[PDB]
Parts: C-alpha cells; sequence; structure tokens
RNA sequence: GCACCGUCUAGGUUUGGGAGUGUCCCCCUGUGGGUACCCAACCGUG
RNA sequence: AAAUUGCCAACUCAGAACUGCUUACGGCGGGGAAUCCAACUGUAUAAUUAAAACAUAGGUUUGU
RNA sequence: CAUGGGAUAACAAAGGAGCAUUUUUAAAGGUUAUUGGAGAUUAUGGAGCUGUGCGACAAAUGCUUUCCCAUCUCGGUGUGGUUUAGUCGGCCUCUAGGAAUGAAGGAGGGUAGUUCGGGGGAGAACGUACUGGGGCGUCAGAGGUGAAAUUCUUAGACCGCACCAAGACGAACUACAGCGAAGGCAUUCUUCAAGGAUACCUUCCUCAAUCAAGAACCAAAGUGUGGAGAUCGAAGAUGAUUAGAAACCAUUGUAGUCCACACUGCAAACGAUGACACCCAUGAAUUGGGGAUAUCUUUUCAGCACGUUUUCUGUUUUUUACGCGAAAGCUUUGAGGUUACAGUCUCAGGGGGGAGUACG
C-alpha cells in the first residue's frame, strides 16, 4: 500500500479490546497448541493456520486462548519457518516475476514491479540480520 | 584486473579496423563464443560448431541453430505460429 | 509519517481554539502529552480532559474554554539554562505578564515560572498563551 | 504452485531422494509415495520411471517446469530429473 | 508396491545375458556383505525356441523347439520388471537351489524341464517370444 | 432405349440376421489362455 | 607444534664486502617537431618505375 | 575535571525455548596456620567437589497433572440474579516446558470476491476507412482553390458495385470517466506475470519517512543496424499569392512516420504547485470494494444482474466557510492552520543581461 506505490489503503483488521475467549469456547489451551503444530506440520505458514482456526474452530485469537503467538509456538516446538514468512512470500514474489520476464523481456512494467519487490527485500533482510532472525553474510541473489 | 576499458575480446585487432566495425563485430563474436541454454538437459552447455551448428557439452545433442546464437528471434516467432497453427 | 506526537497534539488543541470549538480529541496521546495538558490545565487555559483507553496509544478528549489563544510545540527541544529564561521569553511571548514557557527538566514538566524558582533548566517542549 | 509448496513441505520435514538411479531404487523397494519428474525428462527415462511407478501402483507427478526448476523447488542448487519421496513427513 | 514378485518376468538389460527374458524365482531386497545390492535368482531363457512351420520333419521340429536355460542372481539395477508372468509354485520354487554346484546343476535341469512343459502346454507365450533390439 | 464390357475395398455412419461361452483351468486375489460375428444400405476411395 | 629428524639434485634471483677497467670479441633500434598521399596486413611492371597504383574490409547501385 | 537531579533524549545489548530456589543435617569417597625457631617427612582434620540420604522454607503459572495402552429445595446476597440439588470409574509406559507490554486510523506479508481497471507483456482474429490494383459498367471531364494553375484524363480519368493487397488506426459510445511511478494506455478472444482498493477477531512487531554519491524507466524529434512504407510529410521541386515570398494555400516529395534491437535522456517531461504525516465548514455528484434494508429482468460464467435509500473506506472532481495572498486566485484536492514566525526530509533561487556562453 504505502511502502513503494501510491496507494492510500486503510484496509485492515481491527483487534477487539475485550482479550478474554468467549464463554462458549470450550477449547483447551493444550488442544489449540495441539492443532497449530499439527497444522504447520501440514504445511501452513502461520498466517494460514490463524486463519483455519478462525474460520473453522471459532478462535479469533490464539495468543487471547494460549497466551502465545502462533510463531512462538511453532518456535518453541522448532516448526518455525527457517527463512520468516513474509520474506519468504516477497521473494517467491520476486522469483515469480523473473521467471516471467525470462520470456516476456518487453514487460516493462513488471520490470518496474521487480526493481521495488527487490530494493523491498534488501531492507526487510537488512532488519532480519540486525535482528538476527537471519544469518549474518545473508544476501538476496537475483 | 581489467586489462581492457572497453575493447573486450576485439584487443586481438590492435588499431586497425575502426571502431564501428569492431563494435558490430563484438557483440556477435560474444554471442557465438558464448555458452547457451540447452532446453533438453537443461545445462549452459551449447557451443557453436561451425556457423549454424550448436552441440552441447552436457547431453552431446546436435542442433540446427543461428549464424552466431543458437535461436534467433525469427525462429521463436515461427516455433510459436506453428504450435498456434497446430492447435488451430 | 507522524514525528512529534507532542507537536501534533499541540497543533491540534490551536486549531480547535481558533475554530472556537468546544471539545476536541487528540490522537495519538502520550505522557509528555498529559503532562503537558496538566501544565496548562493548572494555570486554568483549559478544562477538564479525559483520557480514553484503547489498549494502543490512546485518545484524549479536551474541553476547551475560550482562554487559550495559542499553543504551540518548539522543534526540536533546545537546551535552556536558568539564564536562557528571559531570551526564550522574549522571542515566543507575546508579553512578559502572561504566557507560560513549557520545560523538560530533572524534576518534571513544568512551567518557566516554576523552573525559574527551582533553579532547574532543561529542555524546551512549547508554549501556551 | 500446489506442487511446490508440497515439495517445500516434504523438503523441510519428509524423506526424499534425487535422481533417476536412486528413484529406481526406491521404486524397487516398497518406499517410493510420490514420484515428480520435471517436463525435460529424456522420453525413454520418463517411460522407464513410469513403468515402475504403474508396476509399483505409485503416483507420479508430471512437473510443469524442466529439471533446474525441479533442483530449485527442491531448494537446491543443482538439476534433478526424477524426485521420489520416501516419507510425505506429514505433507499429504 | 513390491511388485518383485516370484513368477514375474523380467527383461535383463546388462551383462552377457542383456536383452533375455527371465523369471524370478527368489527376490532378496535385503542387503548382506556378500552381495551389498537388491538383488534375484532369476530363471532365463538362454536359448529360446526357433520358429517351426508346417512342413518340417518330428525330428527338426523337437530340435528347434528346445530350450536353454540359465539360473543366475542378478541386481536389481541389471534387469527391467515386465507385467508379464509365469506361475512359479511354492514346491517349484522351494526345489530350486544355487547353494552348491551339482544342486545348481539340478536345479537348472529342473527349469529346463518345467519351462519346456510350460512352452508345450503353449501358456505364457509373450515369456517364449525373443526381444527384438 | 435394353443389355454386355463391368468388379473388389480399409475405415466411418448405420439396417437386417445371431452364436459361440462376460469364460476355461488355475493354485479369494492374482496368473495363464482363449471370444466378443455375418450381411445390407449410404459416405469414403485404396 | 612429523611446526621434527635424516639424507640428497638441479639451476636461478637477490643482497653484502673486497678488488679492478685502457669502457676493450662477436651480435645488436639513432631520436624528435610537422606537411602531402594511401586507412591498415597484403599484391604488383622476371631484365631501368614498389608507388600515391591494384586489392582490401566497409558503402551503394543493377539484373534475376 | 568533581559532584547532585533523571523528565526529554543519545549510545550499547537482545530478538525472548536463542532459556536458569534457598536453608538444616548427617554420614561415602578422593603448594595454609599450630605444634619453641628453622630444614624435611607424616598423618589429622577444615574448606571446597561429586554423589547418598535428611529436616524447614519458598516458587511468575496446577504434575493430588498431561499424554500414551487397556477394563468398563438449601444457604449467602440484593430489593432478582448466584454455586448446588430435586425436576463414569479402577489400572499400564513418559512428562521441561504456558507466562510472553500491546498490535500504532506506522510499514511489510497472508487469504477472499478465481474482485476492479483504455495498467503491462504475448498471441490470434475483427472492423470500416485512406491508398493502390484489377473485374464488371459508363463516357468527358475529374481534381483543387478567394479564383486558378502545377496534377490526372478517350490511353477511359472521375464516378458506381463486389472484391482484393499492404501498412497504419481502432470512429460514434468518449465523460471536469478509469488505469499507470512518470512517460503513457481504447476493437474482440485466449493467455502470462503483476498492481491497487476493499473485506478480515489472519500473521509479524518498528522492520519506517526522506535523501549527497550511486542506479533504473522516460513523449516527440534525432542516431545506428535490420524490416516496413498504406497515410501524412522536415529538405527539395513546382503552381499560385506578392514590391519582394526561400512562407502561409494547391499538387507533390526525401529523410521520417510504423516494428525489432541498441543509443540519446535536452519538453510548457505543467497542477508552471517536491515527498511523508495531522486538523480542517457546506451541497450536489462520480469510479471501485464492502454494511444494512423501493423498482426491473430472471432458462444459464446465475442462490443472478441492475437499480432505490442510508452508511462506509479508497480515487479523479465540481458549486458555493474560515483563513491566506500583491492580486489573479487557493481552500479537507490549500497556495489555510506562519512576525502569535519551530512536525520530518530534500532540491532549487538571491536585479537584469553577458550566458547556460569561455575554459577544463
Ligand atoms: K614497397
Ligand atoms: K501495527
Ligand atoms: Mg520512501
Ligand atoms: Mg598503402
Ligand atoms: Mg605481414
Ligand atoms: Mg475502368
Ligand atoms: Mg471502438
Ligand atoms: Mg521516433
Ligand atoms: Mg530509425
Ligand atoms: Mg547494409
Ligand atoms: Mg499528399
Ligand atoms: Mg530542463
Ligand atoms: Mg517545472
Ligand atoms: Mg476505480
Ligand atoms: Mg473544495
Ligand atoms: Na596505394
Amino acid at each position: 500500500v504505502r511502502m513503494h506505490g501510491n496507494g492510500r489503503g486503510k484496509a485492515s483488521s481491527a483487534l477487539p479490546y475485550r482479550r478474554t475467549p468467549p464463554a462458549w469456547l470450550k477449547i483447551a489451551s493444550r488442544n489449540v497448541v495441539k492443532m497449530v503444530c499439527k497444522s504447520s506440520r501440514k504445511g501452513m505458514m502461520p498466517s494460514q493456520i490463524g486463519m483455519e482456526l478462525r474460520d473453522s474452530m471459532g478462535i479469533a485469537q490464539v495468543k487471547n486462548v494460549t497466551g502465545r503467538k502462533i510463531l512462538r509456538i511453532l518456535k518453541h516446538n522448532g516448526l518455525a519457518p527457517e527463512i520468516p514468512e513474509d520474506l519468504y512470500f516477497l521473494v517467491k514474489r520476486a522469483t515469480q516475476m523473473r521467471k516471467h520476464l525470462e520470456r516476456h523481456t518487453t514487460d516493462r512494467d513488471t520490470k518496474y514491479r521487480l526493481i521495488l519487490v527487490e530494493s523491498r527485500i534488501h531492507r526487510l533482510a537488512r532488519y532480519y540480520k540486525r535482528v538476527k532472525q537471519l544469518p549474518p553474510t545473508w544476501k538476496y541473489e537475483s | 584486473a581489467k586489462r581492457t576499458v572497453k575493447m573486450g575480446v576485439m584487443g586481438r585487432y590492435g588499431t586497425r579496423y575502426g571502431a564501428n566495425p569492431r563494435k558490430r563485430a563484438k557483440k556477435l563474436e560474444v554471442s557465438q563464443h558464448a555458452k547457451h541454454f540447452c532446453s533438453f538437459c537443461g545445462k549452459f552447455a551449447f557451443r557453436r560448431k561451425a556457423v549454424g551448428i550448436w552441440r552441447c557439452d552436457g547431453c552431446s545433442k546436435t542442433v540446427a541453430g543461428g549464424a552466431y546464437t543458437l535461436s534467433t528471434p525469427n525462429n521463436s516467432t515461427v516455433r510459436s505460429t506453428v504450435r498456434r497453427l497446430r492447435e488451430l | 509519517t507522524m514525528m512529534s506526537v507532542l507537536a501534533n497534539a499541540l497543533r491540534t488543541i490551536a486549531s480547535a481554539e481558533r475554530r472556537g470549538k468546544r471539545q476536541v480529541l487528540i490522537r495519538p496521546s502520550s505522557k509528555v502529552v498529559v503532562k503537558f495538558l496538566q501544565v496548562m490545565q493548572k494555570h486554568g487555559y483549559i478544562g477538564e480532559f479525559e483520557i480514553i483507553d484503547d489498549h494502543r496509544a490512546g485518545k484524549i478528549v479536551v474541553n476547551l474554554n475560550g482562554r487559550l489563544n495559542k499553543c504551540g510545540a518548539i522543534c526540536p527541544r533546545f537546551d535552556c539554562a536558568t539564564t536562557d529564561y528571559e531570551k526564550w521569553m522574549k522571542n515566543i511571548l507575546p508579553s512578559r505578564q502572561f504566557g507560560f514557557v513549557v520545560l523538560t527538566t530533572s524534576l518534571g514538566i513544568m512551567d518557566h515560572e516554576e523552573a525559574r524558582s527551582r533553579n532547574t533548566g532543561g529542555k524546551v517542549l512549547g508554549f501556551f498563551y | 504452485d500446489t506442487i511446490n509448496a508440497k515439495l517445500q513441505l516434504v523438503m523441510k520435514s519428509g524423506k526424499y531422494v534425487l535422481g533417476t538411479q536412486q528413484a529406481l531404487t526406491t521404486l524397487r523397494q516398497g518406499r517410493s509415495k510420490l514420484v515428480v519428474i520435471a517436463n525435460n525428462c529424456p522420453p525413454i527415462r520418463r517411460a522407464e520411471v513410469e513403468y515402475y511407478c504403474t508396476l509399483s501402483k505409485t503416483p507420479i507427478h508430471h512437473y510443469s517446469g524442466n529439471n533446474l526448476d525441479l533442483g530449485t523447488a527442491c531448494g537446491k542448487h543443482f538439476r534433478t530429473c526424477v524426485l521420489s519421496v520416501t516419507n510425505v513427513g506429514d505433507s499429504d | 508396491t513390491k511388485f518383485l514378485k516370484p513368477g514375474k518376468v523380467v527383461i535383463v538389460t546388462a551383462g552377457r545375458y542383456a536383452g533375455h527374458k527371465a523369471v524370478i524365482v527368489q527376490n532378496s531386497d535385503v542387503v548382506t556383505k556378500e552381495r551389498p545390492y537388491g538383488r534375484a535368482l532369476l530363471a532365463g531363457i538362454k536359448k529360446y525356441p526357433k520358429k517351426v512351420v508346417r512342413g518340417m520333419s518330428k525330428q527338426t521340429i523337437a530340435r528347434r523347439s528346445q530350450v536353454g536355460v540359465f539360473l543366475r542372481v542378478v541386481n536389481h539395477k541389471h534387469f527391467l520388471p515386465t507385467r508379464y508372468n509365469v506361475d512359479m509354485s511354492k514346491e517349484l520354487r522351494g526345489k530350486i537351489n544355487v547353494s552348491d554346484a551339482s544342486k545348481r546343476s539340478r536345479s537348472k535341469r529342473l527349469v529346463r524341464h518345467v519351462f519346456q512343459a510350460r512352452y508345450n502346454a503353449g501358456s505364457s507365450m509373450w515369456f517364449f517370444q525373443r526381444l527384438r533390439f
């Protein structure tokens, strides 16, 4: 929306003031942890896991039930993604564009989008290197 | 270190054929001596062996191609056209 | 990107006072903003204000009596020794008889008259009159 | 692509083997659960692997990319013509 | 899975008997120090019966219809499994032995007799067709 | 004008008539064999 | 810390001291500032002309 | 340089599973004082080092757990609400795990309408028209202009019909409309990456704003190499018009115009208005996505589509409030909120010329 563009979208989710899980939610904390851990083992990113629980099990917030975030639960079980989830998606974005630009060399719009995606990667990767979620000497390669 | 500033493989010619003819021949020389991607075997191993003959170092497949590049733009257009006419 | 919450808050109050509004909503809130508001409220330039909790940077609703001609923040927070009070009063206050310069001292956030009486310097936050 | 996500998951947690010869070895045993073949594969080798898969009742997937693309989707720096996952590793 | 069953017809792809059709008698998917590879005991056609046409004597038909047989243990990588089968009875498989030389020769004679009877019965006719390549 | 020279077809659509039995051992499965035609009429043309 | 012990070959390249020159075999570019031609390498009047001539990459026409 | 204060800040560290109970007791084991100094020797114990028990405490997260197998009306309270109560359980292996500010009307990802759009790329087909050709007719002019002529024309022009070819282009619909970073982008179908907006009780946790140096894109003209060349058309030519006319007008006409690749990077590349962020009065609208609840169509991309009313987020706007301005004018789209002068960053200017010249 904002970074690398003129978009000024405000679309987002508004978390509630009342954090207590509803009285009708009878799922225990341990069973939720097994759910997220088995959903990650099924191959879902933390965002996909949360949407699955939200839409099917009635678990609005995993943190409000188990006291822990979904990524934190995966880290405790060692299931956390090696590369952070968003950096993974941007890298997948850049790869898919580059595959497209191999065949369409005249697609200058996708070339312009590619520069933004990579110039975004080199700040996200700088952040993860400074925060040590990524190894030092981690470089994005075209 | 870099051994020439502007002329690369054309440095073999000294000073004796002109900047622009050397420039025009440079691109085709660099293309014709480069390793080209092989759609078979997925390796960058296609080398030219005489004009229009390209042999892959990986799978040893020999292809009839362009004079100084493996595939000409006209060839890609013709391949797409023939595929589309086959699907019609 | 918002860089100074205090400057944003003081700008919003000054606009509301110029328009003659009875109440103004301030967002986001901060400890410095609330401390500044309490200083103005102490001297009677604003009425009661209410801090609304939203589990984030909160909001403040300030009731406005029409006594506040102008309030504003001074950026950057210039250092002010006890000998520099007269310089700042000359530069930014309308008169030597009224108006206040707000300081961040090690003794807390206070007006320049109080800071002078405590023999303490600090950084200038803003002004109101 | 769904197969790319499944392959990434198998690399993360499951067990797999790369190369045509090791894939054939896993097929001769009762160990292979899925065989992925690049569209680059030589036709006779692809026919042989498909025949082994049919005899062993093993699911066979034809990857949309070439061996370079399959190697990249596996997270590898080399090319693979045939992939054989021995343990799905909770994938599917 | 596990299609390398006894009785399954295979085609040998390596060695002197490359291209010759064989039958799996004993399959061995467990490796040992002596044979560190997946292997199988193959009963194979060393010499396919020749084509016989109408108008030849009984003697020459009998001569041309003889089946040659080899019995060796072959690495899994050196033969190609097929979907064709020759039925190997449990007793017949239990009789075939490659432990000793005399047992090996007796087993070869037994396999030759069984294959000759199979050819006479007109069964598994694909197995007795020579592969052309 | 009637004859004769002067006629046969893959395959496709489709009429009329059947005729061997899904069937025969294996030794459940699985395996190995064997059968699922003829004719007509229109396309079609080797 | 075999980061050690023994043997052994071929040539060189430096540095140092001393001591000399009668500058002393053969072999082995003189250099610089410009002008006119031809771009260049080539070829070419065997027996008076080697060039600025011819050729040459390039460039353009014509016929088909 | 010393010392006092700790509000505002700076530096450093971490990235949170990448982490960390005390006290009694006894017993078991394995180069110190003091013996009167000084020189050996010894052994004895302290004290620590482990492990075996023992007593008293805690503990920010329940082991009287968890998981894995197996057998099966009464009180209290208020002037009616509240826990009951009337209308399975017993065994067999392990077990360190739940204590972590919140998720910014800051950023980034996710999923969905297989959403929205002259957004981009690719491919195909379509449409008339201009031009040029013949086929079929016709016969004397046609074209062009203030008027003419250069020009074409019995050799059949012009005109008419149905056709072709080729290259452009995509009318009307087309709007104070949409998309795009800007330059720019209009036929249909099939495709390839995208992008935004919206929706979300999805994920994450300051990752941001703006920028010397540095990099990428960029209309038309121009340059190079290939192709194309229908139309129009710099240079040129000719006919007009003029005192002259190297122009405007007419007929032409080369380079160009179109495509591919590579250069060029100088526009009134304009909103003559840098980017990000906050407040900001009124009325009609408009584009896209969502909430809630009068009309039309309704045998399949259809539990549809549009449309009414209200609301909302995001976009391009319009008419008429402060305030500002030298004025023209701007005004939630600022040029307002500035001498009552301070949100952040950045670029540029300092009378006119010489001159965007000389030199490097
Ligand atoms: K000469
Ligand atoms: K946030
Ligand atoms: Mg930015
Ligand atoms: Mg010369
Ligand atoms: Mg020479
Ligand atoms: Mg005519
Ligand atoms: Mg149209
Ligand atoms: Mg141009
Ligand atoms: Mg050009
Ligand atoms: Mg040329
Ligand atoms: Mg013209
Ligand atoms: Mg300029
Ligand atoms: Mg400008
Ligand atoms: Mg829109
Ligand atoms: Mg307005
Ligand atoms: Na010459």
